[PDB]
RNA sequence: AGAGUGUAGCUUAAAAGCACCCAACUUACACUUAGGAGAUUCAAUUGACGCUCUGA
């Protein structure tokens, strides 16, 4: 059950818009990661 | 009255084995909005459950992108209850989130 | 009076790839951008052209590895979507059943000693396994002399399953392949502790 | 601005959404309950079948302190 | 070193008991806490003293404690009560004799 | 094969009250406001459809 709450939001006020932007970190991981101006794709050197 | 039946009738202030110690389960994640979330569905699940919990606080933001930090406290446990509270725990991490089972300092 | 003693451990592999999401959740998904853009408080085009071309340059990894097996039962990366627990044919004297792995304890080691043992016993690997506490979580008695079997509970941090083509039967049943590999009701009913999520 | 029909369409989201998430909880306490009470069940059996294991049974595990597991992913390795 | 404390007695307390007969605008206690809390036909000064709103018998009874939603002190004690657990206080109530009034023949017209 | 048998999770409730969930306020919980689904297993007190236990 790893679903139940990954649709859930911001419930502040203030804020821009955001972005489901894949992220890798140094193996090969993509998550979804709420970023501004979507990339789709990042990457650490 | 004292000597009547109905004394202290009106008294309230009285109404006011291994175990864990102090658990702080750590999330820092790259959406404020899972971390947020996934800290709700905890504090529900555990006052579901009925475990003490203290704190839901926040650490500052550390920049090197960002990454938001969620705290929650934890005090009583069972030898069944644990084991059934941190594999549900295990089993519903929505996606990329970093658990914790630190304690205080 | 004589008493068989036993024990065993359902191993759990937790699932690497998050379930995909349902169309009731996108639909709510979508529901929730658009709310995000109406509550939201405020040359470009050559980045986004730049940022999505390097999107579509690099392939995603699938996250269904499963469609092209269709037979590596053994293979540790059966299915990632949901939890596995790994199951192994035993063949006894009397008896010859798809059995959960099981081992043989005695009073001088503990119960988390055996499913330490157990860990490597039958599986002759490297499998780094963490367990939660002493606290068991299935109970089978049968007898033919008493007997019984404590299915305890550990989770997969990493494994090193060398020789994956190992001589038995090592199987990873999420929880379908329970009742089909599972006939008697002593064994069957391992699913309500094994998480089903 | 919005309209009448959109206006309904969200409000049956909200109504299916909280059907489909309490039939969610509703699966997710009953196997709570179900895998709770077959560990006391199995600690019970325990007792009456090892008056020197019960003990140890309470017992925690002290490297728990430190635990650490990541979550799920898309891409493995 | 230990000055003051020459303060007299205020005489405070029950000035009128259960079966007593009061007339509307006799005092029934004087309290500088609230140790009897006012019940029916019972009026509170502003120095939290008893007085009869009616003309009848002083009755003093035990009666659940529901605070105004508004007193927010007692307000947080309920909240942190457990469930099941119900407040009593003494209450003091004077239930009156006399009818309103009787219609009498005044003119027959 | 035999016994207990039986209202949605609980009710010496008779189609109810507590439970329970999301939406907003909360870091969060809680409160509050808005909404949400819910059952008396089937046939004539009786018999047989489902669960628990006692055995093989
Ligand atoms: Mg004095």
């Amino acid at each position: 059950d790893s679903s139940r709450a990954s649709l859930t939001r911001v419930h502040r006020q203030a804020y821009a818009r955001l972005y489901p932007v894949l992220l890798v970190k140094q193996d090969g991981s993509t998550i979804h990661i709420r970023y501004r101006e979507p990339r789709r794709m990042l990457a650490m050197p | 009255y004292k000597t009547k039946p109905t004394h202290g009738i009106g008294k309230y202030k009285h109404l006011i084995d291994y175990e864990y110690g102090v658990l702080n389960i750590h999330l820092t994640a790259y959406d404020m909005t899972l971390a947020e979330s996934y800290a709700q569905y905890v504090h529900n699940l555990c006052n579901s459950l009925s475990i003490k919990v203290e704190e839901s606080y926040a650490m500052p933001t550390k920049t090197i992108l960002t990454t938001h930090e969620r705290v929650v406290q934890i005090s009583g446990l069972s030898a069944t209850f644990a084991e059934i509270f941190l594999e549900i725990i295990q089993s519903s991490l929505p996606e990329g989130v970093r658990l914790s089972v630190k304690e205080h300092t | 009076s004589p008493w068989r003693l036993l024990g065993a451990l359902c191993l759990q592999r937790p699932p690497v790839v998050s379930k995909p999401l349902t169309p009731l959740q996108e639909e709510m998904a979508s529901l929730l951008q658009q709310i995000e853009i109406e509550r939201s408080l405020y040359l470009a085009q050559d980045l986004e052209d730049m940022w999505e071309q390097k999107f579509l340059q690099f392939k995603l990894g699938a996250r269904i590895t499963e469609a092209d097996e269709k037979n590596d039962r053994t293979s540790l990366n059966r299915k990632l979507d949901r939890n596995l627990v790994l199951l192994v044919r035993e063949k006894f004297g009397d008896q010859d059943v798809w059995i959960l792995p099981q081992a043989e304890w005695q009073p001088g080691e503990t119960l988390r000693g055996t499913a330490e043992r157990t860990l490597a016993t039958l599986s002759e690997n490297n499998m780094e396994a963490k367990f939660l506490g002493n606290a068991p979580c299935g109970h089978y008695t049968f007898k033919f002399l008493g007997a019984k079997v404590f299915f305890f509970k550990a989770l997969l941090l990493t494994g090193d399953f060398s020789q994956a083509g190992n001589k038995g039967h090592h199987v990873w049943v999420t929880k379908d392949e329970l009742g089909d590999y599972l006939k008697p009701k002593y064994l069957a009913q391992v699913r309500r502790f094994v998480s089903d999520l | 601005e919005l309209t009448f029909e959109e206006t309904e369409r969200r409000a049956l989201l909200l109504k299916k959404w909280s059907l489909y998430k309490q039939q969610e909880r509703k699966m997710e306490r009953d196997t709570i309950r179900a895998m709770l009470e077959a560990q006391q069940e199995a600690l019970e059996e325990l007792q009456l079948e090892s008056p020197k294991l019960h003990a140890e049974a309470i017992k925690r595990d002290p490297n728990l302190f430190p635990f650490e597991k990541e979550g799920p992913h898309y891409t493995p390795p | 070193k230990n000055l003051g404390g020459k303060s007299s007695g205020r005489r405070q307390g029950i000035k009128k008991m259960e079966g007593h007969y009061v007339h509307a605008g006799n005092i029934i206690a004087t309290q500088r806490h609230f140790r009897w809390h006012p019940g029916a036909h019972v009026g509170v000064g502003k120095n939290k003293c008893l007085y009869a709103l009616e003309e009848g018998i002083v009755r003093y009874t035990k009666e659940v404690y529901v605070p105004h939603p508004r007193n927010t002190e007692a307000v947080d004690l309920i909240t942190r009560l457990p469930k099941g657990a119900v407040l009593y206080k003494t209450f003091v109530h004077v239930v009156p004799a006399k009818p309103e009034g009787t219609f009498k023949l005044v003119a027959m017209l």
